[PDB]
RNA sequence: AUUCUUGGAUUUAUUGAAGACUAACUACUGCGAAAGCAUUUGCCAAGGACGUUUUCAUUAAUCAAGAACGAAUAGGGAUCGGGUGGUGUUUUUUUAAUGACCCACU
RNA sequence: GUACCGAUUGAAUGGCUUAGUGAGGCCUCAGGAUCUGCGCGGAGAAUUUGGACAAACUUGGUCAUUUAGAGGAACUAAAAGUCGUAACAAGUCAUUAAAGAAAUUUAAU
């Protein structure tokens, strides 16, 4: 006989500045004891969530957020940025029969040294009045195509980080830059960045973590 | 305006299973399961016995003070069967005629 | 979403209450004592007489509700006196209708029971109101009808409060029981914000708890606890009479699984019982009744344990009651309530595994009572015997080194001593029983021929027999020269658990897994009689030297005789 | 029926390890004499076809023995690779131009 | 299982006791790891000559009882076991007021 959700401390999440509401939903740690309180022990739980139950928009049903958690104030916790997720419908959804399936990544080091592998899919469309039914690319483009995007990586990264460059994810400007370029090759299809993760956060640094906070 | 979680239904063959987390995942609450209450060894993974543990499984959740909860259905996958159980509907019919909040819910198989 | 009211005992429905869509968590009598209103998570208040008027639809507030307490002019929970809420809030209202009078914000933690014990003035010339129920903290509250209220102090010495109390004449001088979720209850002053003295006897969470009707520092208070009530003294602190926090007596009720039972009196009388708590209960075969108010000694319930209990044993006069439990030590209580320690005799450390199985050596006045004979599950048994002082007083090592006895592979079940000191029998789970010497412990016999392992054996007391259980769903009778099987019992449906004979030594008794008890001739091997009222699994067995009154272990606390 | 389990089985979330493979797309497509060949990237030679107003000049064709590896008649349409022509499109508010597309031929 | 005869005086205990073993503190000749102090003292661990007080531990034997008890004979349990013999029995409607969103409360005919 114990019933421990009489002894669970109830608890919230706080989300930071770049996006729209900053209250996301409800967690339980622990009542705080000497000899492990429930603020120091842990840390360490993860929220993986879509972003259009974060902004409202429903153009945006895909992209989750998956978040880190950083440091709490009498329940008050803020969160960090931890990797980019996809649904599992669209990717089974967006590989079409008779085309043809490309994809990128890379490994690179940002201004504050959070070294991140983004990825990178990238399919190819049909045009009007195309008279087969396959459309393929002929494995000289692709040589190419995947070698354009790689400078298109690398030119937008290593310059002012999450707080800018989440806020270039999310319009997906990144992508229409590919287009930009690999529209003298081969134009394409929906092309999406599709998951990004983090290996290498060098600190804490608990001073500029506040710099989205208000 | 409500208190959210997760429950992840995880439909598989011959036993379905169910646990109801918090939104990060890693605190559980109330997990018990369709095999559980039923003794035959060939009903595990029934409709009707998956509607009786969701019904209890719903009463426990509304007893802590958790109102609204979503769910990521779940089959074996991998290298198995890849389809999701009978009673996976059933479980999500009877938490749903029980009372409780549903929004967006999704797979993860 | 269940509130039924009822009239006098015979609990025929007067009107029933489910109209609300969330379900109710608490029911409480109004001062009138003939109106009624429920707490809900959602805050949604009635006010209902039974004739039945159901009156004014209440709702200016969310938030969940924890707790209420009424008044005599504003016979309402805490949504009318104050706000239970989620967050902590004091809402001040009118027994008029739905208009805010004022709003109250100071916590900064949860907290529902916030007018959880009354002021009985409510002009308060030195008087005060008190409020905590989860916000671990216990503040000094005004009452101000049109002003805003003030705090006069707040209270952090504690680290968890669930309820509070305050004095019925209303000075707070006197005595206030402050009941706290971390297994404390506390003696507290409000005029000074002091304790005046902790009890800490318990180790689990102190439940909820209402209004004694007494007065000021009152007669008897009854503690909370799991199954089991307690009276304590009402001074604790040197008020009227004594002092230095003690217990007056704790009522024990029943646990619902029995591990093993066994008859504590000389003359039969008194039943302990070893359950999943670590506590001794000592009510059932003496109280025929329900909770237990007529024992032939003081009412008390024994904790030294810190694990629970697996089986129990204690020889003929009852003086020596060894316990066994889970914590790797060996315990014996004393009948009459007096030794040097507490009333332990000595904990027995030593052991390399749990110990499972204990056992009392045959009786003749003392000695081989205070000696004592226990098996662990460290694959040996120890027999703690120091004969030239008194044995058991205190702590023995005679067999930790090398004395103690090794041929087994896999775990003991139970033990079973002789009529006389010379052998006795022991049940494992490798499929035989060992009989060995307790002289010197050599293997005297080994009796393998088995399709299970072996719960319990048990010794005929013209010792010319031996009885012992199987899961091979027989019971086997070997011989007192055991070079031979003496009978073999078949007819269980399922696994037999315990066998035992009756002092009379004309039937043999068997508790199996069957649901069902069933008694056997020990003369012909035939089934005298099946015995049925049970629907569950048994675990243990005791009978008296008459045969008649004959007890069995269920699963649900439930005790039979015939 | 076997198996595991309150030193907490199953599951949850986190991390490391291992070997294995490139899921949808993947075709009556492409390559290799067959045996065989599907992750990114780089290196190393090699091969055929196409193009060619480059070169030697019958140096050739088929096959017991022997070697290595392997268990041991002429149209129709589609499509792949190349080439050419364009009273052609598109990417082009960027000067140009790669590329794709389509018509026709081989 | 109880009472009775009995070898082994084995184990235990009691009375006596041959014999062996033997704690502890006291004084003194020496011995000195160490001390607040106008030529050094209180105080103080180990070792050590001789003398005095001294309880105590172990075994064996004699005799009694118990236990174990060869060997002997009864009583009780087992009405039991098998086999044979013998006969007997046995299937508070309506309308409509007032409070209340609505239930419900009261009134009226």
């Amino acid at each position: 006989v114990v019933d421990p959700f009489t002894r669970k401390e109830w608890f919230d999440i706080k989300a930071p500045s770049t996006f729209e509401n900053r209250n996301v939903g409800k967690t339980l740690v622990n009542k705080s004891t000497g000899l492990k309180s429930a603020s120091d022990a842990l840390k360490g739980r993860v929220v993986e969530v879509c972003l259009a139950d974060l902004q409202g928009s429903e153009d945006h049903s895909f992209r989750k957020i998956k978040l880190r958690v950083d440091e709490v104030q009498g329940k008050n916790l803020l969160t960090n940025f931890h990797g980019m997720d996809f649904t599992t419908d669209k990717l089974r959804s967006m590989v079409r029969k008779w085309q043809t399936l490309i994809e990128a990544n890379v490994t690179v080091k940002t201004s504050d040294d959070y070294v991140l592998r983004i990825f990178a899919i990238a399919f190819t469309r049909k045009q009007a009045n195309q008279v087969k039914r396959h459309s393929y690319a002929q494995s000289s483009h692709i040589r190419a195509i995947r070698k354009v995007i790689s400078e298109i990586l690398t030119k937008e990264v290593q310059g002012s980080t999450l707080a800018q460059l989440t806020s270039k994810l999310i319009p997906e400007v990144i992508n229409k830059e590919i287009e930009n370029a690999t529209k003298d090759i081969f134009p394409l299809q929906n092309i999406h960045v599709r998951k990004v993760k983090l290996l290498k956060q060098p600190k804490f640094d608990v001073g500029a973590l506040m710099a989205l906070h208000g | 305006s409500q208190v959210f979680g997760v429950a992840r239904i995880y439909a598989s063959f011959n036993d379905t299973f169910v646990h109801v987390t918090d939104l990060s995942g890693k605190e559980t609450i109330a997990r018990v399961t369709g095999g559980m209450k039923v003794k035959a060894d060939r009903d595990e993974s029934s409709p009707y016995a998956a509607m009786l543990a969701a019904q209890d499984v719903a009463a426990k959740c509304k007893e802590v003070g958790i109102t609204a909860v979503h769910v990521k259905i779940r089959a074996t996958g991998g290298t198995r069967t890849k389809t999701p159980g009978p009673g996976g509907q059933a479980a999500l019919r009877a938490l749903a005629r029980s009372g409780l909040r549903i929004g967006r819910i999704e797979d993860v198989t | 979403q269940l509130l039924k009211i009822f009239h006098l005992k015979t609990g025929k429905v007067v009107r029933s209450m489910k109209i609300s869509s969330p379900s109710y968590i608490l029911d409480a009598d109004s001062t009138s004592t003939l109106l009624a209103v429920g707490g809900t998570d959602g805050s949604i208040i009635v006010v209902d007489i039974e004739n039945g008027y159901i009156t004014h639809s209440f709702k200016g507030h969310g938030g969940t509700i924890s707790s209420l307490k009424f008044y005599g002019q504003l016979n309402s929970k805490i949504w009318l006196l104050a706000s239970g809420d989620t967050n902590g809030m004091v809402k001040v209202w009118d027994l008029v209708k739905r208009k805010c009078l004022h709003t109250l914000q100071e916590h900064t933690s949860a907290v529902r029971g916030l007018d959880i014990i009354e002021v009985p003035d409510n002009d308060e010339p030195s008087l005060n109101l008190l409020s905590g129920g989860r916000d671990d903290i216990i503040n000094l509250w005004d009452f101000n009808m049109k002003k805003k209220c003030k705090l006069l102090k707040t209270l952090p010495v504690n680290q968890q409060v669930e309820s509070c109390g305050f004095l019925k004449d209303g000075d707070g001088k006197r005595i206030i029981y402050t009941a706290g979720g971390d297994a404390i209850f506390q003696l507290i002053d409000s005029e000074s914000g002091s304790v005046l003295k902790r009890t800490n006897k318990p180790i689990e969470e102190l439940f909820i708890i209402g209004v004694l009707p007494i007065l000021s520092n009152s007669q008897m208070f009854l503690v909370l606890s799991d199954q089991t009530l307690q009276l304590i003294n009402v001074e604790e602190d040197l008020k009227n009479d004594e002092d230095t926090i003690q217990v007056t007596s704790s009522i024990a009720g029943n646990h619902g699984i029995i591990a093993d039972m066994r008859y504590v009196g000389p003359e039969l009388n008194k039943l302990a019982l070893a359950t999943n708590s670590p506590s001794l209960r000592i009510i059932p075969v003496p109280d025929l009744s329900g909770p237990e108010a007529s024992l032939p000694l003081d009412v008390e319930i024994y904790e030294g344990h810190e694990d629970l209990l697996n089986s129990l044993d204690a020889t003929e006069d009852g003086l020596w009651i060894a316990t066994a439990s889970k914590d790797n030590t060996a315990i014996v209580w004393r009948y009459n309530e007096n030794s040097c320690k507490f009333d332990i005799y000595a904990k027995y450390i030593g052991h390399s595994a749990a110990v499972t199985a204990v056992g009392l050596p045959n009786i003749v006045s003392k000695g081989y009572p205070e000696f004592l004979l226990t098996a662990s599950n460290d694959l040996t048994i120890k027999k703690w015997i120091i004969p030239k002082p008194t044995a058991s007083m205190d702590v023995q090592i005679i067999k930790v080194s090398e004395y103690t006895r090794h041929a087994h592979e896999k775990d003991i079940n139970a033990l079973s001593v002789s009529p006389n000191d010379s052998i006795f029998a022991t049940a494992s789970y490798d499929k035989t029983c060992k009989i060995w010497n307790l002289e010197n412990g050599e293997l005297e016999a080994t009796l393998a021929n088995h399709k299970r392992g072996l719960w319990d054996v048990s010794f005929c007391q013209y010792d010319k027999l031996l009885a012992t259980s199987s899961g091979d769903k027989t019971v086997k009778i070997w011989s007192l020269d055991t070079f031979s099987v003496m009978k073999t019992l078949e007819g269980h449906t399922n696994a037999v658990q315990r066998c035992s004979f009756i002092n009379k030594q004309k039937q043999l008794i068997s508790c199996g897994a069957d649901g069902l008890i069933k008694i056997w001739d020990c003369s012909s091997g035939e089934c005298l009689k099946t015995l049925d009222g049970h629907n569950n699994r048994l675990w243990a067995l005791s009978t008296m030297n008459d045969g008649d009154m004959i007890v069995s272990a269920d699963a649900d606390g439930v005790f039979q005789f015939w």
